[PDB]
């Protein structure tokens, strides 16, 4: 959804395996170690220009 | 019912007196001559050979070709077992016209009747009936005509196991764990169930 706004331009997600979670998390019914990443788009606000004139 | 060949032979002897008694000789008491093989009494007395024609009944052996145990059940608090048995029997006619008498005896054991009387007395079913040879044995002086026959029977025997016992109460314990070998269990369930 964020990528659709032209805010980001990519991302990645990582999640743990069920056979790897600790016992305390299972007793507390909470999932941890989920992470992700993204990249920004950018914009334009200023311009620099140079030219010449001759015969 | 328990299986005992001593009773099967007696039942067959009692049945044959009525089934084929009209063709046989008769003793001083007017009874047809049908006897068990190797007659003896009081551990050394030996019977005499009756007047011909007569019949001899001899049980060969007993086997269990049908598995080893048929049923195991509880009848009253005492445990019980049922076992299937097979018993080949040998019947011989001695005299003159032995074959002519064995043929008619064969033709009567196959009737719907007679097979009911056998089951009434011995409590066993006729399974098979083999062929009849026509034998001659010299003895002394003159030959003797004989005609053996084999009739197989089937019977179920039941015995009581006086050493057995029944379960009437069960005690059960259990545990629950998130992970294998969780030393303090999450929960413990204790149950007890009586027959009453």
């Amino acid at each position: 959804r964020a990528v659709n706004r032209n805010f980001l331009s990519s991302y990645t997600v990582n999640v743990p395996k069920a056979s790897q979670v600790a016992l305390a998390d299972k007793k507390a019914r909470i999932l941890k170690d989920v992470t992700f990443a993204g990249i920004l788009a950018g914009a334009i606000l200023d311009v620099d220009l140079k030219g010449t004139v001759a015969y | 019912m328990q299986l005992e060949t001593a009773e099967l032979e007696k039942g067959l002897v009692r049945t044959l007196v009525d089934v084929i008694g009209h063709r046989l000789a008769r003793d001083k008491n007017n009874r047809p001559n049908v006897i068990r093989a190797y007659p003896s009494d009081n551990s050394n007395d030996k019977g005499l050979k009756p007047d011909q024609p007569f019949i001899t009944v001899y049980c060969q052996d007993a086997a269990t070709p049908y598995g080893w145990v048929l049923d195991k059940f509880v009848e009253d608090d005492v445990v019980c077992y049922r076992i299937a048995f097979q018993i080949p029997v040998l019947i011989t006619v001695n005299g003159k016209g032995a074959h002519s008498i064995m043929l008619e005896l064969k033709q009567r054991l196959e009737m719907s009747s007679v097979r009911d009387l056998i089951l009434e007395e011995t409590g066993a079913t006729v399974l098979d009936t083999g062929a009849i040879p026509n034998d001659y044995t010299y003895l002394n002086t003159d030959f003797e005509n004989s005609a053996p026959l084999v009739v197989t029977l089937v019977k179920n025997s039941v015995l009581k196991d006086e050493r057995g016992s029944i379960i009437e109460r069960v005690i059960v314990d259990g545990e629950l764990v998130y992970e294998e070998g969780q030393e303090p269990p999450e929960y413990t369930i204790h149950l007890d169930v009586d027959s009453k």
